[PDB]
């Protein structure tokens, strides 16, 4: 069970750790989060009490290093850092645990939610979407634009999601215009799966990471990417059965976790109505169709 | 964006542009079968591609053989239209290629955009104008070439005859839309107006009769009278 200690909490802040959240008061004796489950990526995220602008946070994997949070009063945020001295880090954590100055990652034993949301998400794939090679962890915030948004303005601070564009030469073989536009199977199976992603696991990891950034930061470009990757599968007549079944599981847990009160800003009416009721795969997503109809019948 | 009444003079500027009307591409008659079911029979159709500045009409005849063994014909007709407009553009020398293609029906936007991906600088626009280009097949010489076709064919026309010798593009397009609106509204009455005086003929190389400037004013008045008469008959006004 790994630990992310905090030097201190000088400013009042709502701290998220994965799907959990805790409020910390200005100068509260808070020194971090313990008992973080090994085997998954994690996200530690922040929303300042005095300025709900910029949600921001860090994706990390405790298997890759010893990470801690320290507030920077110059740049006015909580920064993740790596501690390369193992014995110093162990001694800091031990003192903070002995003084019970840490919150415990509140995982219920029966509860697979986080695994279900991150099944395909790898830290190495996150570090290619979010490019800052000198750190082992990845900073994301509410305002970061995607490479696709930027095409349509600081490229170093971009989210490098794979560009999906249904009315592009990449999506449409000369000579197969109607075929490829009405049936996206070429674009999904040859261009995206065989060509760019190499396999369905990498495709689903990016889909899952987009959703998480949309939900935890309200990152609009990430929400666009999540819906585009759903629509690309649902708009394909030819999809491997294992991928359809896995997609239904993926989307069910994402719709299950979404805060009921963010459905208006996180769900695209057109894409969901097309995917569940019109598309080639309208009858392939039974679990997702059932939860959507029971939780968000207004959207549909 | 959309071509409307606000940006109407743009049609007659020096930027090459084409209207594309797909109404008459897929044409059927509906009939009872022996068993008392209903079937369609396709007839030859056409794409109406017009330069409103010059009057040049690229009439691509759509022969019934292109539907043989195909499904979802009303959908396919839009993609076949877009394929044939794309092929026409690629056939033209660069300096004759349009900078804009205006589709008369919004359902043509995606098909045409996808066929024209190789031309990112050609704008594909809809229009808020209600244009009467469906009535092209009321022009006897156009109907005749379409019906006689035994294979796919392109036929080139100047839909303004020699009018641009005497009037502006703006005026010629206004005359054309008035004549096509009257033919759409009451074809029999519009044709009687055009052919009523036997001494005014259609030249072998023309579509419309050889009216003097004063006769065109009379004819245009008679066409507006027909359109208004038919509106009063329709609405009991």
């Amino acid at each position: 069970m790994n630990t992310v200690p905090f030097t201190s909490a000088p400013i009042e802040v709502t701290i998220g750790i994965d799907q959990y959240s805790f409020n910390v008061k200005e100068n509260q004796p808070f020194h971090g989060i313990k008992d973080i489950p090994i085997g998954h990526v994690h996200v530690i995220h922040f929303q300042h009490a005095d300025n709900s602008s910029m949600r921001y946070g860090y994706w990390f994997d405790c298997r890759m290093g010893n990470f801690y949070i320290q507030y920077d009063p110059k740049d006015g945020l909580y920064k993740m850092m790596e501690e390369r001295d193992g014995a110093k880090f162990e001694n800091i954590v031990h003192n903070f645990k002995e003084r019970q100055m840490m919150v415990s990652y509140p995982k219920i034993d029966e509860d697979d939610t986080w695994y279900n949301l991150t099944e395909f998400v790898q830290m190495d794939k996150i570090r290619k979407i979010v490019r800052k090679d000198e750190n082992q962890f990845s900073y994301v915030d509410s305002s970061m634009t995607t490479v696709q948004e930027n095409e349509l303005s600081d490229p170093a601070h971009s989210l490098n999601y794979t560009v999906i564009n249904f009315k592009s030469r990449e999506a449409i073989r000369p000579g197969h215009e109607m075929e490829d536009f009405l049936d996206k199977s070429y674009y999904l199976n040859t261009v995206m799966l065989q060509g760019i992603f190499k396999n369905s696991s990498n495709y689903f990891g990016e889909l899952q990471f987009a959703f998480l950034n949309a939900m935890f930061f309200g990152n609009y470009g990430s929400s666009l990417q999540w819906h585009a990757m759903i629509e690309l599968i649902c708009s394909s007549a030819t999809v491997p059965k294992h991928m359809l079944d896995k997609l239904d599981e993926i989307l069910y847990y994402q719709i299950k976790t979404l805060p009921e009160q963010y459905s208006d800003i996180l769900l695209n009416e057109r894409v969901w109505n097309i995917c569940l009721y019109s598309s080639f795969q309208k009858n392939s997503l039974h679990n997702t169709e059932k939860i959507m109809e029971n939780k968000y019948p207004e959207l549909l | 964006g959309a071509m409307n009444s606000s940006n109407y003079a743009e049609l007659f500027n020096n930027d090459i542009k084409l209207f594309v009307d797909d109404t008459n591409v897929y044409r059927v008659t509906v009939h009872k079968t022996f068993e008392g079911n209903v079937a369609t029979k396709a007839i030859n159709g056409c794409i109406f591609t017009l330069n409103p500045k010059t009057g040049h009409l690229f009439l691509k005849i759509i022969h019934t053989s292109v539907w043989a063994g195909q499904k979802r014909l009303s959908q396919l007709a839009k993609w076949k239209t877009a394929e044939e407009v794309s092929a026409l553009v690629r056939s033209l020398p660069k300096e004759e290629q349009p900078k804009q293609i205006i589709v008369t029906r919004k359902a043509m936007l995606d098909p045409l955009e996808v066929h024209m991906l190789d031309f990112p600088n050609i704008a594909i626009r809809p229009t808020e104008l209600r244009l009467p280009f469906s009535a092209a097949m009321s022009i006897d010489k156009l109907s005749d070439v379409v019906m006689k076709a035994t294979e796919p064919q392109m036929v080139l026309f100047n839909i303004y005859d020699d009018w641009l010798d005497r009037i502006s593009s703006y005026t010629a397009f206004s005359r054309l839309t008035l004549l096509l609106r009257a033919l759409k509204t009451n074809e029999e009455s519009a044709k009687m107006i055009l052919l009523s005086d036997p001494t005014i003929t259609i030249k072998s190389y023309h579509l419309w009769p050889s009216f003097t400037d004063e006769q065109w004013i009379t004819i245009e008045s008679q066409m507006r009278d027909l359109i208004l008469t038919e509106y009063g008959r329709k609405y009991n006004v």
